[PDB]
């Protein structure tokens, strides 16, 4: 069960995409910008 | 015709006719018995021998009695004779006031509406329950269902619906109890003859009433919701009149048909069902109808076995009704009442352009809220309350007030909860849930919501609070 | 500050995993109820299909 | 002689199919060569399927069978209270043989809507929570459900204890005779539970109906009928019957057996169509009935037993659609002490509401709003609503095997609403009950007396009660 | 009467009788076979035939094969001759020690004792083990339901119970090991002749073995444990005699009994169970009962499928058990012997109205001290310390050395009396030896040895 929480949808799974994707974009601009 | 009887199995009896098979459906009666038992044909076996349904216990019954046919089926007195009398599944008066004089008799059995006879109009039915009123509103001749499983309030609901519609009518009434509590009939009875709706002592009642209970044998308890069927069409057809009719409950109709398909030999479906459970309900809920002859507004009380919602029984009614109010149980026992699942109930005058633009936004709105509400219960359930954005506690705080304002106390109730019953308008509920929705209430704490009628004995419960 | 953000999240925390295991166990009584509805289904399956020949 | 007699075609599955007995009747009793006896189930063209009332063993095939003429009754009368009867009415106590002039059908129908009346006369439990919280009247069925070991069957027991009270005087519409119907039980619980009734004295005036687990499936079928009947002797004779049904789950399993052995379609968990039949077909028969049809009634009591508090399950819920409210027993309440483990926010009384003495109203209502509020709270005022629940819970707690008078009741329950036991820190509450209680019997059993009479607190007898309870607190630890 | 073989499918055998059909439930020997293979009857299909279950293998068997009934269910021998000995479902002996010679024969199947033949009233029956007789004790006349597995010393405490009930209450004891692996089979053997409850040498052996494998068909497993329970049946009734009836598997049994009811064609009820569940269940524990002359307590090993306590077969056995003994590693792995955990085993005699007032109270308290030391462990103030301390003394009291373990750790074996027990624990809680070590109530019997060894 080590994606368990994120294999069963609902708001915890949910919650937890919507987080790596808020600090990937995150991470994305800033790492865009310096290139 | 006069054949005997070669085979008994419950409810099911195999009878042989030497000269003149009857046809299925008719009626047979039994010879030397002290109560008659009518026998209805289902089958023709070949080799001049036809399965029956036994309409009373079969106890005592003999391989080789006799058995004569009447030539048609179930014939029920039907015309004002019935109204304020209580007939059993096959017509005989079961009040002890003597014979129903009618003038003529309807078999129990007839064939729906054509498709050229439909009527399409949909008023409104206010019954003056907020939540019916405002999120899954009821429609002047059309089909009501209450779903819910066992003691979550359906015959609360169905009385309470007795109590704001059918005193008021203007036309007739059919109650069919089909497989209930028989001293829930006695109750009724007696509560119609103290309220002056059934009148002992002339022909000014307005209540039919047809009683096949869970002491029946299955054959009767299939049949009886056919027998006030029949009444009610008699009410449309033959007098242009506005009926209602209320069944409870609609699914031991289903249920007893499963009790004897076993027995007339076929082949089990799904959950241990009728394989004809779909034709069945069909052939019984299309004569439950409105046409342009007459109006029946027929409210039915459906159980849900264990719960589940999408067992066999209601999940094929489902598709039968213009508007359903599923009760819940986890709502109840949060003591909402009546415990009207919101994101379950539906109706087919929810829409805009029947209900006005104002109230169908203020229906919308707090559908949206409670989902919103049920989206956040798991991060709420586990994390608790202070995980949860300023908005989204917003929500939350709007929501829990939405769902104890949409409990409201019944005038039927009142005799195991003292609280007087309340009747919401309907311009009242949709002021309410739209102050409700706008956040004019933001203040007031969540329990003053609670069991109230109007929101003015909100804001009166809340001032008496603090 | 400290010493009242660790002990409340402490709190916090206890009772998150307080409610997980109460929401466990209506999960796990469910889960039982359902498997066993689940095997008797299948056995009425094919018992209903064997009975038919 | 194919036509009063039969032989026995084949046995097996509890079921004998017999070739002959062309004049035998439907549900007509038969009796096999070996003593046994059963059940006309199933006439068919060429034999006839007997539902055999003891064990198969007992039967070979080419044995002969005779019919007796008559549908499956059982004897009833008052010859029967103080005996223990099996679920054919024969005597298994060993002191001789039943003298009944009387016998009926197992197999009757329930009273129909004319003949009922509302239930209005009290059922005395002699249990506080129940009597105060979940009234119940003659002619109700209330539930007992619960998960095993919770107290259900103390609960009956009490009540039937309760009763001697009443069987006692002089007034013979206050009279209640009880049956207590065994349906799966281990045999050692019920001769544990019959001496219990003796040294109470309460086997005087009760029947006592057995169908254990080592009986077959048919006797433990058949038993509630057989209970059902001799209550109803008493039901259609003018006087009042309560009857207990211990418990309904283990007659839904045998008849599951009964029907999967007769190879009938399963349904939900394996039950059979007919399996809510079963149980409404019978408890249907518990009315209250009008004066022009005796006044007498028939109060019934089935038990239930859930699997882990599932009480969405299917019997459960069928028999919830049958009777009148339930009483759930809770596993975590009767774990933690709480005894009886009653769940009063979820136990129910739907008709026995109108049926409470005058008394228990006046200090039920405000016991009902209190806990009620204490469960909802659950400042200075919520915690004086958090005092006065656990007061009242405390209250609430009763011992086993010790019933109490209706004025008792009241007495007690009047100290704790009232208000007087709010400075009592809660482990004492019990204590003080106990200690109240013996003062108010033994000096004012006049004051007793009096609520008794009057079914209601006069303004006297309250002036009385507030007088004896200060004046009692007062002099306490 | 002779009959033939007409039909053979599996381990179901069709036999048809010319004349004189035997009753249901009979034995019937088939001739002409190297090792007897018996057939139990368990349907009359019409046209003089019977349906039997079969107790071996049913490999090659040839359609009108005779068959001899034997006009009796399967009897099995019956005496103390049983005693010490190895014996299958149908009384054969298979320890290879020659045949059982007893005088007496009794039948399987009998029928449970007449509702004016029961006590109607409860008792303890005192085993001499503290933590059982305190905190869970057993009814005489009981079904006590033994949960856990392997290491944690289940042989050791069954072997314990047969010679303390051996010991106090003169009583025998019945092992019926249903549905038994042939390697663990051998293994308990042997650890019992080590133990010194079976004797090869005299007749001073303290329990009867009945075995029926997981290698036999599935009657032979059904039937194993009502063999085992006849001959307990004897000696309560012709002895009058406080047996003990050990049972393991009784998951095995209920097992054995759905894939018979499977064979002989019969529609499943739920999750695959036999129909008739409850009556078979119910038709074997109504027989281990208190009568007028003995009794006959069972301890029963309890095996649940899947962790679930609603599956049909621990559902359906829990209805008949009287008390409860759960054998837990965690305390196991603490050195606490035996490791029943103190928490989980229940009884239905713990009640004022049966052990009495003061037995109640001083296990209730035992009960509290350990759930407030497990609360206090959680965290891990003024008496919190004093509660540690007198639960830690209440856990290391609460083991005891056994006798059958005498020639492994060398100690001596303790058989505490109720008293003793009830005495001991009472002086604990009320705190008359807070000045002793913790470490002086490990492995001791009364209290008095407590002290003593609190003295080194
Ligand atoms: N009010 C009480 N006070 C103290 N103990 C009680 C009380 N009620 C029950 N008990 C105890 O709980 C024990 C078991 O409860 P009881 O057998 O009466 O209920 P049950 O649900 O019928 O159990 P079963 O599962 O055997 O059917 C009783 O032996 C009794 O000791
Ligand atoms: N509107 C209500 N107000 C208060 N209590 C209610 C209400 N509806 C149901 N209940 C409670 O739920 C119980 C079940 O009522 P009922 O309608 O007879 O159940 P069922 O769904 O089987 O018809 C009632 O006795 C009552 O205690
Ligand atoms: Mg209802
Ligand atoms: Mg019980």
């Amino acid at each position: 069960g080590a994606g368990s929480i994120r294999e069963a949808g609902g708001a915890f799974g949910k919650r937890e995409q919507a987080e790596e994707e808020r600090y990937f974009r995150a991470q994305s601009r800033e790492q865009l910008a310096a290139l | 015709a006069t054949g005997r009887i070669v085979a008994v199995i419950g409810a099911v009896v195999d009878v042989q006719f030497d000269e003149g098979l009857p046809p299925i459906l008719n009626a047979l009666e039994v010879q030397g018995r002290e109560t008659r038992l009518v026998l209805e044909v289902a089958q023709h076996l070949g080799e001049s021998t036809v399965r029956t349904i036994a309409m009373d216990g079969t106890e005592g019954l003999v391989r080789g009695q006799k058995v004569l046919d009447s030539g048609a089926p179930i014939k029920i007195p039907v015309g004002p004779e019935t109204l304020g009398r209580i007939m059993n599944v096959i017509g005989e008066p079961i009040d002890e006031r003597g014979p129903i004089k009618t003038k003529q008799f309807a078999p129990i059995h007839a064939e729906a509406p054509e498709f050229m006879e439909m009527s399409v109009e949909q008023e409104i039915l206010v019954t003056g329950i907020k939540v019916v009123d405002l999120l899954a509103p009821y429609a002047k001749g059309g089909k009501i269902g209450l779903f819910g499983g066992a003691g979550v309030g359906k015959t609360v609901l169905i009385m309470e619906l007795i109590n704001n519609v059918a005193k008021a009518h203007g036309g007739y009434s059919v109650f069919a109890g089909v497989g209930e509590r028989t001293r829930e009939g006695n109750d009724l009875y007696h509560e119609m003859i103290e309220s002056g709706v059934i009148n002992l002592k002339d022909a000014t009642s307005k209540v039919a009433l047809v009683y096949g209970q869970m002491n029946e044998p299955p054959g009767a308890r299939a049949r009886v919701a056919l027998t006030g069927l029949t009444v009610a069409e008699y009410f449309r057809d033959q007098e242009g009149q506005d009926v209602l009719l209320f069944i409870d409950n609609i699914f031991r109709f289903t249920q007893a048909g499963s009790e004897v398909s076993a027995l007339l030999g076929r082949i089990p479906s799904a959950v241990g069902y009728q394989p004809t459970l779909a034709t069945d309900m069909g052939t019984m809920q299309e004569r439950i109808t409105t046409t342009k002859k007459g109006s029946i507004t027929s409210v039915q009380a459906i159980y849900v076995p264990a719960d589940d919602l999408t067992d066999p029984a209601p999940a094929t009614t489902f598709a039968h009704l213009d508007a359903t109010t599923v009760l819940s149980r986890a709502i109840a026992e949060l003591g909402i009442y009546p415990a009207v699942d919101p994101l379950d109930s539906t109706s087919r005058i929810m829409d805009p352009n029947i209900v006005g633009s104002e109230h169908y936004d203020v229906a919308r709105g707090v559908q949206k809220i409670l989902q919103d509400y049920k989206s956040l219960q798991d991060i709420i359930a586990i994390l608790g309350m202070d995980e949860l954005s300023e908005e989204d506690k917003l929500t939350v705080s709007r929501a829990r007030k939405i769902q104890r304002f949409l409990s409201q106390p019944f005038q039927v109730a009142e005799v195991f909860t003292g609280h007087m019953g309340k009747l919401v308008p309907l311009k009242e509920t949709i002021k309410g849930f739209q102050q409700i929705l706008a956040g004019e209430y933001d203040h007031l704490p969540e329990q003053a919501f609670y069991m109230v009628g109007p929101i003015e004995e909100a804001v009166a419960k809340a001032d008496k609070l603090a | 500050s400290t010493t009242s953000e660790q002990s409340a999240r402490m709190t916090a925390m206890d009772n998150a995993s307080k409610n997980a295991s109460e929401m466990i166990d209506k999960l796990t009584l469910t889960f039982n109820r359902t498997r066993q509805a689940v095997i008797t289904k299948e056995l009425i399956e094919i018992i209903s299909g064997a009975a038919a020949l | 002689d194919l036509e009063e007699t039969g032989r026995v075609l084949s046995i097996g599955d509890g079921i004998a199919r017999v070739h002959g007995l062309r004049n035998v009747q439907a549900e007509e009793m038969v009796e096999f060569s070996s003593g046994l006896k059963g059940m006309s189930l199933n006439l068919e063209p060429d034999n006839v399927g007997v539902v055999v009332f003891g064990n198969d063993k007992l039967i070979k095939e080419g044995d002969i069978v005779k019919r007796t003429g008559a549908i499956v009754d059982v004897p009833v009368g008052e010859e029967l209270l103080g005996r223990v009867v099996d679920a054919l009415g024969n005597a298994i106590d060993g002191k001789g043989p039943i003298g009944s002039k009387t016998r009926r059908r197992v197999g009757l129908k329930a009273p129909g809507i004319i003949p009922r009346i509302s239930v209005r006369e009290p059922m005395q439990t002699g249990i506080k929570a129940v009597d105060s919280l979940v009234p119940i009247g003659r002619g109700q069925r209330e539930l007992i459900i619960g998960d095993r070991q919770t107290g259900k069957t103390s609960i009956a027991i009490d009540t039937i204890i309760n009763q001697k009270r009443f069987n006692d005087g002089s007034d013979e519409k206050k009279k209640l005779y009880c049956i207590y119907v065994a349906i799966g039980q281990k045999r050692s619980t019920v001769a544990q539970l019959v001496k219990r009734l003796t040294d109470a004295d309460a086997m005087k005036y009760t029947i006592v109906v057995s169908a254990t687990a080592s009986d077959a499936a048919p006797l433990q079928y058949l038993a509630p009928y057989s209970g059902c009947s001799m209550g109803e002797y008493f039901r259609d004779n003018g006087k009042h019957a309560l009857i207990i049904y211990d418990d309904l789950s283990k007659q839904a399993v045998a008849y599951r057996q009964m029907s999967l052995l007769l190879r009938r379609p399963p349904g939900r968990e394996a039950y059979p169509g007919d399996v809510f039949y079963l149980h409404s077909r019978l408890l249907e028969r518990a009315a209250k009935m009008n004066d022009a049809f005796g006044g007498g009634s028939l109060t019934a009591l089935p038990v239930i037993e859930t699997q882990a508090g599932d009480v969405s399950a299917y019997i459960p819920t069928n028999v919830i659609s049958i009777t009148d409210g339930q009483i759930f027993l809770e596993t975590e309440l009767f774990y933690k002490g709480i005894r009886p483990a009653i769940n009063v926010g979820l136990s129910v009384s739907r008709v026995g509401s109108a049926a409470q003495t005058r008394a228990m109203k006046q200090v039920a209502g405000t016991m009902k709003l209190e806990l009620a509020q204490y469960r909802e709270v659950a400042d200075a005022a919520t915690q004086q609503l958090l005092s006065r629940g656990v007061r009242l819970t405390e209250l609430l707690k009763q011992g086993q095997y010790s019933p109490m008078a209706i004025e008792e009741q009241v007495a007690v329950i009047y100290a704790g609403v009232r208000g007087y036991l709010d400075k009592l820190e809660p482990s004492k509450i019990t204590k003080f009950e106990n200690a109240f209680l013996s003062h108010v019997v033994s000096q004012h059993q006049a004051l007793l007396g009096t609520i008794r009479a009057d079914g209601k607190i006069s303004e006297q007898s309250d002036a009385k009660l507030k007088e004896i309870v200060t004046n009692f607190l007062a002099g306490f630890e």
